[PDB]
RNA sequence: CCGACUUACCAACCCGAUGCAAACUGCGAAUACCGGAGAAUGUUAUCACGGGAGACACACGGCGGGUGCUAACGUCCGUC
RNA sequence: UCCUCCUAAAGAGUAACGGAGGAGCACGAAGGUUGGCUAAUCCUGGUCGGACAUCAGGAGGUUAGUGCAAUGGCAUAAGCCAGCUUGACUGCGAGCGUGACGGCGCGAGCAGGUGCGAAAGCAGGUCAUAGUGAUCCGGUGGUUCUGAAUGGAAGGGCCAUC
RNA sequence: CGUCGUAGUCCGGAUUGGAGUCUGCAACUCGACUCCAUGAAGUCGGAAUCGCUAGUAAUCGUGGAUCAGAAUGCCACGGUG
RNA sequence: UGCCUGGCGGCCGUAGCGCGGUGGUCCCACCUGACCCCAUGCCGAACUCAGAAGUGAAACGCCGUAGCGCCGAUGGUAGUGUGGGGUCUCCCCAUGCGAGAGUAGGGAACUGCCAGGCAU
RNA sequence: GGCUCU
RNA sequence: GGUGAGGUGUCCGAGUGGCUGAAGGAGCACGCCUGGAAAGUGUGUAUACGGCAACGUAUCGGGGGUUCGUAUCCCCCCCUCACCGCCA
């Protein structure tokens, strides 16, 4: 709850200076944090779903919530049931403090980071995002894993615009470009 | 000579509808509608069984009645 | 949350090369040592030096005189 | 018609039996439910049967 | 020769063809030929008046037609006894009451429109005239 | 959102006491008060009614939309009702879980001598 | 690789206008039918039970229709 | 043979070698109850990831879903999840519907005993309408009801069932 | 002597980018060489097929002709064998 | 008695949408925290509990507004029962019933019980 | 062992 | 006229809902032997595709379809094979 401290106390006179907020309320503000890993060759075998859930277990404090298909498409092979992935919401100080080990330890880790981008705000506030490879965080061990995964990060907040995210990432030094 | 036919099927009639209409003083047992769904619904002393068909609990006199923000239609029985 | 299902998420300290210390919560247990942090991250410098485009007008006049 | 026909036997001692059906494929472990014994006026376990 | 691209039922009951007309004034067009007599018309007969009346504009013009032909027609075949199912759909009409508005026109002149009309509603069973947009 | 999805969880036990002919009893819940009223079988009238936010029962209180103003409230609406002489209802929970605050309150009511 | 343009060559969706439907319906009659009350009329014309049957090859005409060619003193139904 | 729609003429019913489609099952949970939930499709963004998996928001508002054909129903959901379970109970049944009949169907309520639910209550199979075959003969279990001098027994009867 | 320790490897060096030297009026098509980086295929090769009987085969370097420059070719030389 | 709000209804779009505006004493809402009651096929999001620092931003409520939705005559037309007629695939006459669509127009609901708050 | 034409 | 079966890469041939863009073979291409060829022996092999060409489009007679999905399932068009097209 570091980041938000630091939200309550200077992120929101910097937004409400920003915008000409008439409330404080008025103002966005961070709720989930969605982490998923789409695994579809699991289907091959549970065990590459049974440890990618394992690995991003470690990389947030909880248990991933194992998806399965909405509906069955043959050009994937899967019928309606299939587990075929797996997410994690963040909210509260784990979202916060995933988003400090984020921005402040594994956006660093990243091969050639050069930036992030603007332009990845879903229309309406939220932001997404996918890294390549999990080693990134220094949750995973390097030695013990043999196969590179990947997931995709979704920030989903209560800015109604693009913009107000924007800020909003920027009063948290979120790495754009 | 030739030919044939592949449409000579029909079913025989359930014989549904409406045994006792409006203002129209009724046993208790007694069915009121025979149907497929629920195209009446049930409302005072008046029971639904397992095909939809409107029975009534009590003695007395139909009622056909508009209710409900969908305007379904209820039916009701009268005290006799 | 659940009490039994979730891993030990236990605070540890992260310090780095610029002596950045760091207090987070984490399932490592550990303590860890850093590489690069974003203090020290050079986004701020080595990004901008990273473009590095050169002219080929000025090599052609670097490489002599008339 | 692979939906073969069985009895529940009472097991509280009367020769007491309800019919019904079970797929033998897909269900192989046997059948026992509940039920009312009307000779002896209770709810007595019945256990799937041969129906012979 | 127009026909439906597609269809819900392959076959249709004869009906009947009473009642009057709904589509009456001249809606798009300037000028209209509009059908007093009852009876049912076909593809055929359409597509004959409709290339009467652009040859006879020489393409001048804009040229609507109103009906559509969605109705099929069977016919027993040659030394075949009444029963033995329906027949086969052979041809498609469509059904004209009094007042219909068969066809439409503009960007030609009137009596260019009169004689091209003439030349088409010799080419059809029922009995036509001419008519023109009316204000309301 | 939260409010239509609570009537739609309530609505089937409302009519289902509405062709029954129940007198019914129902409850409120918020995050500061609890409401309660026993309504005529019609369903267009009360009898009986008392929550926290009556001033003899909020004084005697801590806090109005704690477990013992829910017990408080369900003594007063079982008070009021056999001094009244209405004597058996239906507890309508209106949507919410049995449990907690309305547990509290139905215990005091089943308590202080109504019968559901 | 990026595309440059233009050409409308067709055209989704959407919008406006216009038609069609036995197996379409956000509408909806007349009649008919069921029930109730009330007069007048009618040789109980009504129902129940019992004795005795015959008949179950229909026809045309009007209307509403299927089929056929809105062909047949054709065929099959409803009704008179 | 059975089911669904039209023909069928706004009650029921209604024919043709008339127009179109299906059934000869399934389920020990796909039943019961309690608690909760609400789709299709499309738009945008997003690692592998692609027309199309999974994720977040928005539009949309049932255009989806219903074990299977069609019709009628379905948000209080009859649709979808989870917990507990066996009412997929036995004897009866006022009163009606439907058939020429055999027969078929609906049914509140009563007695016993049971399950869920805090309780009111719900439950006598499944959203409903197809999933079926008379009698005879014979088989199996139960039952002293009968038992050709008497006692038994055979055999028969009754109940369940093949 | 130390090192690697069975891996597509500290094997292999292709390819490509950049920086250069030299020859030569002149190295774009179209030269050789150097430096840094890059680090493909390839893990002994199907049917088939070739050479060799002793200083031979195999393997190792050296020189010359041609030639401003430009050989893994050619012609010669010895080493181990 | 006036105003406001909450709950339960009646009625089921003249009652719904949209657009603009507006409310925080109370109520409501969001909201703070969660060791606990209880909960998440992960998550105090929901459910739940303990509360009351803040805000009316959203939601909700209220006011206004004819972009819709909706309602909707009169007259006519279509149809049709009976009787009659014709040029009889279809129409007409007498008489009785009489739509739908559309038009004018209406229209931004009305109302009951209880409780609370502020005024009177 | 059998193996064609030019 | 009606009935029954059916339409597969160059050809033959498997295959009657889940690497069957398709076995296998013959053929075609490449290689190797031969003085040259054949026969041999080994190695490969459908068509338009383009994103850079990785892998989707497609096609089991043609057209339609449904199932999440068809080479198989169904529906129309035809084409072909076997039977009936009788009595007067
Ligand atoms: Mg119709
Ligand atoms: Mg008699
Ligand atoms: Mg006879
Ligand atoms: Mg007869
Ligand atoms: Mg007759
Ligand atoms: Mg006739
Ligand atoms: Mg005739
Ligand atoms: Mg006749
Ligand atoms: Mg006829
Ligand atoms: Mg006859
Ligand atoms: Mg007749
Ligand atoms: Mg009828
Ligand atoms: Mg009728
Ligand atoms: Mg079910
Ligand atoms: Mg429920
Ligand atoms: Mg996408
Ligand atoms: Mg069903
Ligand atoms: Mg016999
Ligand atoms: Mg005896
Ligand atoms: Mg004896
Ligand atoms: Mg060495
Ligand atoms: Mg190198
Ligand atoms: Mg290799
Ligand atoms: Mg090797
Ligand atoms: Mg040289
Ligand atoms: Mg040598
Ligand atoms: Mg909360
Ligand atoms: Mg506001
Ligand atoms: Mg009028
Ligand atoms: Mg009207
Ligand atoms: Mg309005
Ligand atoms: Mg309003
Ligand atoms: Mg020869
Ligand atoms: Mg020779
Ligand atoms: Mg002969
Ligand atoms: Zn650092």
């Amino acid at each position: 709850a570091k980041l938000h401290d630091y939200y309550k106390d200077e992120v929101v006179k910097k937004l409400m200076t920003e915008f000409n907020y008439n409330s404080v309320m008025q103002v966005p503000r961070v709720e989930k944090i969605t982490l998923n890993m789409g695994v579809g060759e699991a289907i091959a075998d549970k065990k590459l779903l049974d440890n990618a859930a394992a690995d991003l277990a470690a990389i947030s404090g909880q248990k991933p919530l194992i998806t399965k298909a909405r509906k069955s498409v043959a050009g994937f092979k899967i019928r309606q049931g299939y587990p075929i992935g797996c997410k994690v919401t963040l909210r509260g100080e784990r979202m916060w403090e995933f988003f400090e080990r984020l921005i402040t330890i594994a956006v660093p880790r990243i091969r050639d980071f050069r930036g992030l981008s603007a332009k990845s705000f879903d229309g309406r506030g939220n932001y997404s995002m996918g890294v390549r490879e999990q080693i990134i965080f220094p949750e995973i061990d390097y030695d013990k894993v043999d196969r590179v995964r990947g997931l995709d990060i979704t920030i989903t907040t209560t800015a109604k615009s693009d913009e107000e995210g924007r800020a909003l990432l920027a009063a948290f030094d979120f790495p754009f470009r | 000579a030739g030919g044939s036919t592949r449409n000579g099927r029909d079913s025989e009639a359930k014989r549904l509808g409406v045994k006792r209409f409006g203002g129209e003083s009724v046993l208790a047992g007694s069915i009121i509608v025979r149907q497929r769904g629920t195209k009446f619904h049930a409302g005072a002393n008046v029971g639904c069984g397992r095909d939809h068909t409107l029975f009534a609990k009590a003695d007395g006199k139909v009622k056909f009645e508009v209710k409900g923000p969908k305007n379904r239609k209820f039916i009701s029985i009268e005290a006799e | 949350m659940k009490k039994d299902i979730h891993p030990k998420y236990e605070e540890i300290t992260a310090s780095c090369s610029c002596g950045n210390v760091m207090k987070i919560r984490s399932t490592v247990g550990h303590d860890l040592n850093l590489d690069v942090c974003s203090k020290c991250h050079p986004f701020f410098t080595g990004k901008q030096r990273d473009v590095a485009t050169g002219g080929r007008v000025d090599r052609f006049n670097k490489r002599f005189n008339i | 018609g692979i939906r073969e026909k069985i009895k529940l036997v009472s097991s509280a001692g009367t020769g007491h039996f309800y019919t019904t059906t079970k797929n033998k494929r897909t269900k192989p472990e046997k059948l026992e439910l509940k039920k009312f014994d009307p000779v002896v006026r209770q709810h007595v376990i019945y256990k799937e049967a041969k129906i012979k | 020769m127009l026909q439906p691209k597609r269809t819900k039922f392959r076959k249709m009951h004869k009906g009947r063809n009473r009642g009057l007309a709904q589509g009456t004034d001249v809606s798009f067009g300037s000028f209209g030929l509009k059908a007093v007599g009852r009876g049912r018309l076909t593809a055929r007969q359409i597509e004959a008046a409709r290339r009467a009346m652009t040859r006879a504009v020489k393409r001048q013009g804009k040229i609507w037609i109103r009906v559509f032909p969605d109705k099929p027609i069977t016919e027993k075949p040659l030394a075949v006894r009444m029963g033995k199912g329906k027949g086969n759909v052979e041809y498609w009409v469509a059904l004209i009451q009094p007042g219909k508005v068969l066809y439409e026109m503009d960007g030609v002149p009137e009596e260019l429109a009169r004689e091209a009309f003439k030349l088409a509603a010799a080419k059809l069973p029922i009995k036509t005239t001419f008519v023109t947009k009316t204000v309301m | 959102d939260k409010k239509s999805a609570r009537i739609r969880r309530a609505t089937r036990a409302r009519r289902k006491l509405q062709e029954l002919g129940a007198t019914r009893l129902v409850v409120h819940r918020t995050p500061r008060h609890i409401y309660a009223q026993v309504i005529a079988p019609n369903g267009s009238e009360v009898l009986v009614a008392a929550s926290t936010v009556e001033k003899a029962i909020a004084e005697q209180l801590k806090y109005t939309g704690n477990k013992d103003a829910a017990a408080a409230v369900g003594k007063a609406v079982a008070e009021r009702a056999l001094e009244k002489g209405i004597k058996d209802v239906s507890f309508d929970r209106s949507g919410f879980q049995y449990h907690g605050r309305v547990q509290a309150l139905a215990d005091a009511a089943r308590e202080a001598g109504l019968q559901f």
